[PDB]
């Protein structure tokens, strides 16, 4: 299957 | 991006057939266009009449004819090259790991194959300004050596939200050679939704040494491996991701050539041979490439991922 | 824990077939799920129709798809790391011997390989509070060097009922390479009933030097060793135990590399190289690991098992 | 004791095959049980069908499965430890030369290796009350240094019929490395009839220095030595005798390590390093052992065999 | 086979 | 081969 978070789209990794 | 297969219904294809195609792995118009007539016949609810219609309609949506080297040199100059996290190593690859192609990294144990795959799985999310791919990563692992704590260590180096980076790595543990191929069909589905920029199979040939034992199963081993490597090449054309497979080695007793035989030597476009240097340094070497010259570079494994020789 | 194979009958599998599976080594749903279609075909009373049914039903009971590194970093942070009985050594391994993976300890003679396996066979029964695994131990021994009096000496150190500790160590003496593999099929049965937390094969490659003589039997030697190491990896995934194999060494006359060749170098995730220090001190060294940095520690063999350098 | 191979006929084995097995070295059911399937195939009148039958039937007669450390600690506490004729030395070995295992005694010349083997060849016949083995002795000698007058001198010390003691020592002079191994096949036959309690090969590696010359014959030298040491380990399990081999030394010119390399270092369970003390005193030292701590003792060679430092 | 005690389940080692 | 005395069985060594 697909995870409920793997189906989420890409997110530009915020800095830290 | 790639056109989703739903665009075939708007061209005179039964929405039932699209469901019969999507149950066979095809999710984009490209996947159906690049497919041979033989594959569509092998589907149950598809006949030679439909398959000729499906291929004809899909061919209208994607260019499958001649062009010029000028129009290709233009389209190629805009290709993404993911950085390896090492200035010395990227200067060897003339940019970095190239997308839309299969790259292979083989070598003895400890030579940093899994470590490069962890660095790549992070730097593929940097903005293209910083030398990345601005996409998710997909890490198929056939050994059980996927360590998330090594991704956090690299995110700290590039100043990224370690919690956000681990959300862009779709991990999957393959347990045999059949499961390893099954994961690619599910992989073609995910890449239609999100935007993956790097596919990693490490190791691509680990499970082929044991599932297929002696010489009596040699022919079946390579034909099964050839379909896998072919199915990767299809993902590299469908979605333009970067396929980076790792390979084990074997001694020649007649002094370490990679396994897989000629099936994996021809299929892969770039081959990187990783030696053991001194201490924490390693030596990569362009073993085979269409464009890059044969040369060696010296990188190292540091506490913050793969980086230049910190010496 | 792992689901027993009896749960396949409740999903539409003939209870006769489950008996035909359990006669082939499979005792958990995982063992059947992780198995390739090829292995089930090789069973007599199983056909391609049944095997496709068995694989399909079993796949529904155990996750064999993609997840996220976030969901994997969570599940991994709750993994058990058994202490080695040495504060200096555990600080090298960042916790201790990690379960769900194959660990290898090689070195010259006297370097404390068998001694570490005796300490591990005891400390794997301590409560997790004290750094153990809260499970039984399984000590396959291919040399005849299993000394119970060395387990009692370690139980006295940790204050355990020496009579009770020796009840949690399932000892088995392998006499050849075929018998060594046969013991793993019987091992998969026991781990379903009780709760074993540590598997020890010492030495894993002792019997491969003599059963397979020269180079003429080299190919068959490694293919037989590859199946063994693969069958261990399956136990590490089925039951999540900790596999700790020991390896002999060989000189290179062209200064001591471990035997087994590339087959055992790729298969094992963590390799510990044990040198001889001074007096009773020894020097362990992270030879290969996916996460741990290359570093050395100094432990010692004491009258109460492996412990820190009592100096 | 060990079950003779004739008990296989009563379980459905052709009495012709038992004769074909007994012509291959196997004389007990154990020897056939511990044997791999590969060895029985290498016999002429044996096929894969028979060998699978032979292994299956023999496995029913001898336990080859798991037990518990408790059941093993019990069975081990009743093991025989032959005295060395020295109170100071037995206190080092915690009882004496342990049966069912391979013990090695190496050192420079004159250090009393042959002298200990002569004392052991006598004290192995004392009743267990007095610390012996109540069995015959088998003294394979590859140097020509077997002196019966040294056995009489020890029999006088323990008050034994010197004429009767010399009847319990089966002496055999090996003249090359092939003959040295051939003597072990004949040795397995004798131990079925009588009750031998001590096997002595002195020196075990004397003939390997000269029969195999330079480095060009190094690989073949160790593989031939590995089969010999393996065939001794089989005798220690078949009959539960005590194998006490002696080893020569070699200087390291880069200060005296024993020869044989890693092949003999891993195979032997207990190693005793004998130095030269003062006058007639010598210094034994636990070089390697699974249970005994690293320590030194001081014995001496007296006119009545090996004894304590008479000073 | 299996010992009559090897088939027994795990027991938390009591102190002493 | 085997000696006519090596084939003889064990004998408890008599005292002297
Ligand atoms: N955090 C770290 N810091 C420094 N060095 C590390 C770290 N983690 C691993 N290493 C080193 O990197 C090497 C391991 O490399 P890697 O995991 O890529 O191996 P590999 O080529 O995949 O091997 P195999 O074939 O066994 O899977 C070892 O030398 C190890 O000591
Ligand atoms: N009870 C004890 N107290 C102290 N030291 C001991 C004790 N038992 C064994 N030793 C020491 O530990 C070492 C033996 O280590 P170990 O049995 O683990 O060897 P190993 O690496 O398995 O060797 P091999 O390849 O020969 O099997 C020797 O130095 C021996 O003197
Ligand atoms: N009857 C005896 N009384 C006293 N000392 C003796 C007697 N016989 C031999 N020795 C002494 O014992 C030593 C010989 O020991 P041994 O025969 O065991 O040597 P080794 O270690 O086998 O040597 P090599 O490697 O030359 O064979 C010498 O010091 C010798 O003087
Ligand atoms: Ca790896
Ligand atoms: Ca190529
Ligand atoms: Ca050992
Ligand atoms: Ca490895
Ligand atoms: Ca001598
Ligand atoms: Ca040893």
């Amino acid at each position: 299957f697909v995870s409920p978070a793997a189906q989420k789209a890409f997110q530009p990794p915020r800095s830290c | 991006g790639p056109q989703p297969i739903s665009r075939l219904e708007q061209c005179g294809i039964n929405a039932n057939d699209v469901k019969k195609l999507e149950e066979a792995g095809f999710h984009t118009v490209e996947a159906v266009a690049y497919a041979p007539k033989k594959e569509l016949i092998n589907i149950k609810g598809i006949s030679e009449a439909k398959a000729d219609k499906i291929l004809a309609e899909a061919a209208k949506l994607v260019p499958m004819g001649f062009t010029t080297a000028t129009e290709f040199h233009q389209r190629r100059s805009e290709i993404i090259q993911i950085t390896t996290g090492s200035k010395e190593l990227d200067k060897l690859l003339q940019g970095g790991i190239e997308t839309g192609s299969i790259t292979e990294m083989f070598g003895e144990f400890r030579t940093g194959k899994t470590q490069i795959c962890h660095t790549l799985a992070v730097t593929c999310q940097l903005p293209i300004d910083r030398g990345g791919g601005e996409g998710k990563a997909m890490y198929i692992d056939t050994e059980g050596t996927f360590r998330p704590e090594r991704l956090l260590a690299v995110a700290e180096r590039y100043g990224l939200s370690g919690s956000d980076v681990l959300d862009n790595v779709a991990y999957a543990r393959a347990f045999n050679t059949d499961h390893q191929t099954q994961l690619l069909y599910q992989a073609s589905a995910m890449m239609v939704e999100s935007r993956y920029a790097l596919l990693i199979v490490d190791s691509a040939t680990a499970l082929y040494r044991t599932d297929y034992s002696g010489r009596g199963e040699l022919s079946a081993r390579q034909m099964h491996l050839a379909r896998f490597l072919r199915m990767l090449l299809r993902l590299a054309d469908e979605f333009g991701v970067a396929v980076v497979i790792t390979n084990q080695v074997v001694a020649q007793v007649d002094p370490k050539k990679p396994i897989g035989g000629n099936i994996i030597a021809h299929a892969s476009t770039t081959r990187l041979y990783l030696r053991k240097g001194r201490g924490e340094t390693r030596i990569c070497k362009i073993y085979d490439s269409p464009c890059l010259p044969e040369a060696e570079a010296m990188f190292a494994i540091n506490a913050d991922g793969v980086g230049d020789a910190k010496d």
